[PDB]
């Protein structure tokens, strides 16, 4: 669900 | 004594570089508070609600500190919000660009604290079905940093209760509840928490 | 002749740092006055009313004084309002960003006095229920500093009678009364006063 | 050839300070002219009417003169309107910020003349009662300097007849009369005159 | 009537 | 090659002064072409029609030419349209400010050729009477230089058929004919011609 | 240890000219992804549909790499999107200028990767006939570079499934399908491919 | 009511 | 006429 | 065709 949140998406570009 | 102020701003803004934003090493806590003025539009055909409010923002930077006795006992001054770094607090469920209805002026104190209160008009997603009922309707909109996690910008409130004392007396809508609640969320992938302040207002057309 | 003015503007703006705003040591008095042109929209579905008016702002800065005899007996000149500091007077209950309908040009006098009169369109909170009657309806909106207390910016009017001589003769609405009143507010917590000018306009649809 | 123009622009703009506006000592004459294109909206519920027009502005500065024989026989050139001083002519009864529909480019001639024709859309105060009749209806709007008296900016027209040759042939409205008349206003208090150009258009729906 | 005219106001701040 | 390109842009932009526009001595040819996407609004109450289209512009400047072999065999590059001179082409019968729907990026080739294609939404004068019929209705809007005569900016087209290959397949309107035709106008006073490209589109409500 | 961050941005941006965009020598891959929030307006009279979504864009530049232990073990930082080069990806069938609803801040990591997720409101061409039915209706809009071919900007997605996890629970519309598909297009004239991502959403009025 | 007033709020961060 | 055209008014003033 | 696509026109100004 991280990749759906803008801040979480960007702090983990390796997952998203 | 007016000269003293001009010199202070020089050392802080013109001689120091602008704060480049927070880091994980040097995080930052932001205090958020809302003062609701009016619910000025409700569109049940598009599920869009418009608020007019004051958004109080508060934070503290070490790089803005000074000794008052070194500057003519000046402890605080007022300055344009463009002159200083500002946090990227955003309504997550907005439908139109926020309109600023006030001057954007922050006041800095010698301990490095900044307080900033822009008045704003926001359109955000809410199905108002039930506003014409006795129970009313509840809308919710989250506020938080767009690009900073909880390890970089800490969001917090001074109260869970929105200031409603300046709400328009002759508004078309009656406020049943208005709260501002800090929320922390984690995702299985990732250690850092993600923080938002949940603005939840229950209201109805006025009896 | 033109040489004097080019020299004068250089010495005031480029030779000096910009006025940093007032303080308690070096306070500032701003005189406010309104000239209503027309009430151009009344929205009973949102309780929002639109005015077109002239907003007269006059203040005095010592850092803007000059000697006419040193500059070809020049006593006054005109300059863009962006070139100078302007006070943060705001309608406290606006619902949309104020729209400027005029050039923003200020005139400076050799005593340091400045007068600035932008024409503006303002939407603000007002329940117009009763406008379609003989009694009419009253709207009110306060104007005051956003960040400056009364100990830093003194507000005052030259007259309590709003200028109505340029109100549009064929407007959809008739002005019953329009006043601009200086008000002082104190809070139990705090010694410093907070000043506003209360614009109170009573009007009705015209038959 | 093309090199000459760059040199001409250098000598006029980067040599001299910006023209600081006229003074009572060094007044300025501005020529005003309108070419009406269309009446594009009539709002009888608010008394607001929208025009699309060309506003021709012409004045002459001695500080923009040059010798054609000195610059490759160049007699005229085009330059952005932000690059030069422009007069603050404003419709006194506008209700919304004027919308510009054209590039803002001025042409300067070697005798110091500048002519500038921005295409604009203007909403202004007018009771349109009678537009759907045989008699028609008349609207009027005054144009003049916002901060300059008549002793500093002289307003003049080349003709009292508004140019109607570019009026839209299939417009919803028919133009009965369109004139542009210089008006001078004196006040009991004050010696200096105040000038405006009155644009008066009588029109009706097309039958 | 001067105090209603924007240009007139500014050249006479002692009256308006 | 990224170093080569930065140098190429530096040598072209930072060394020489900005291209001052064409002159009667050193004229310029501009090729104009339209790709119509959709007719998105037809307003019979105001006679205003909104188009969405691509506007292709093309010209050639000596001041933008270069040798590929001195710059790492780079033959063409991309640049913001603000970084380079662009022509003042305007719809002559617009009623609202044109809205840009795309990036404004031009591509320059080593031969001095520049191509620039902004997508735009345009409101312009048109009486739509007959749109709901079989014959349809025709609207026309001219495009041309605002301040340059034909002796300074030469207008032309590569083809007179408007590109309809990207027209919206499910538009409310069907395109019957769409032409873009160069038209010349002369005045007895003056030697220079005034050039415009006439965009003429016939369309109807689809049935 | 705020210094490491302060130093890093300095070396990347000011110690070098800005990245001039991709070429065929140094091409670039852009990752595209959508997170749909709400369908906020449907206009059957104009065939115009308004979406609010998050657009995730990711790419990697060699010129943005650094060594973490040389910078206090810093692996990433945030900076305004104006400070860095951003790709010109645009919806090809928009009808109004896209509105940005979020701060425009990108985060760059020490490997040169950049991620940028602006929240946006888009009006685009779509015939909504059938939204009030069981089958629903499909809208489509392509996204791609405006000025870069497929040989200069390579487009791609991480999933052909639109992120629907943040779709508004109380929206007026129900999502039947939402896909994001890479499409390659060639034209007979030209060897280079032109790439777009097709956002295809099937939806209907909710019951 | 101080904390609801923008100028008053800022002049008293110890209360607001 | 020429005195209606935006490019013509300015190029040839002595007339417009 | 090509002459309708924004990126295609500019990379081939000789045809469009």
């Amino acid at each position: 669900g991280c990749c759906s949140h803008p801040a979480c998406n960007v702090d983990h570009p390796e997952i998203c | 004594s007016q000269a003293n102020l001009m010199r202070l701003k020089s050392d802080l803004f013109n001689r120091s570089p602008m704060y480049p934003g927070p880091t994980k090493d040097d995080p930052l806590t932001v205090t958020l508070g809302f003062t609701l003025q009016d619910i000025v539009k409700v569109d049940s055909s598009t599920n869009e609600v418009d608020l007019v409010y004051y958004e109080q923002q508060r934070w503290k930077l070490n790089s803005l500190m000074w000794d008052p006795n070194e500057y003519g006992n000046i402890t605080d001054f007022r300055t344009s919000a463009a002159d200083i770094w500002t946090p990227d607090i955003t309504a997550y469920s907005s439908t139109r660009p926020v309109q600023v209805l006030s001057p954007q002026i922050a006041v800095v104190t010698h301990d490095g604290s900044v307080m900033f209160i822009p008045a704003q008009r926001l359109s955000f997603m809410c199905d108002p079905t039930g506003v014409d009922s006795e129970e009313g309707v509840t809308c919710a909109v989250k506020f938080g940093s767009w690009v900073y996690s909880g390890f970089e910008i800490d969001l917090k409130t001074d109260t869970d209760q929105v200031d409603l004392s300046s709400y328009y007396a002759s508004s078309k809508y009656e406020i049943l509840s208005a709260t501002q609640t800090r929320q922390v969320q984690h995702y299985s992938c990732c250690p850092e928490p993600y923080i938002d302040v949940n603005l939840v207002v229950k209201f109805r057309e006025r009896r």
